[PDB]
């Protein structure tokens, strides 16, 4: 749980700062069979202990979907481009 | 059958000490120690995957007959 807090740390706290590699986090549902690109939600980590727990940790984090897993990045797209595209 | 060489405990062999001095007439002595364990289960798989524990529940009864002072 501490190097997911530090994960989610690094993603978030040098992401408006400073500069991040990524421009996003894959999100992989082995047990549902889904895949999907995902960005921090607005509501952010959420990390609390309890009482009726207490040797355990427990966390909660909401994410929203830039996209489908399967399709490829804005930037890494290539148009038709037949013939001279410089108008010399 | 004989207390040197019996392999079980029993009533008559054992005293209760409290406070530096045995239990008088007691009629039984009875503890409990429970540790709340739990299963941790999991989305898509329906057996739990390990089990975990809460919070030491420990307890002891004493019955005894009253004495006539102490």
């Amino acid at each position: 749980m501490e190097e997911l807090q530090s994960r989610v740390s690094e993603y978030a706290m040098q992401g408006g700062s400073g500069n991040v590699s990524g421009s996003y986090l894959q999100f992989f549902n082995f047990t549902d069979d889904s895949y999907y690109k995902v960005h921090l939600a607005p509501q952010g980590l959420k990390i609390t202990r309890s009482k009726d727990e207490p040797l355990l940790f427990r966390y909660e984090i909401t994410l929203v979907v830039i996209g489908s897993l399967t399709e490829a990045d804005r930037s890494a797209v290539t148009t038709e481009e037949f013939g001279n595209v410089k108008p010399n | 059958a004989s207390e040197a060489k019996q392999t079980v405990h029993t009533g008559n062999t054992v005293l209760l000490m409290i406070k530096g001095k045995p239990v008088g007439r007691a009629q039984s002595a009875s503890g409990q120690r429970e540790y709340g364990t739990t299963g941790v289960y999991e989305i898509g798989s329906i057996m739990p995957q390990e089990h975990v524990y809460l919070r030491y529940e420990g307890t002891i009864t004493v019955e005894r007959l009253r004495m006539k002072k102490e």
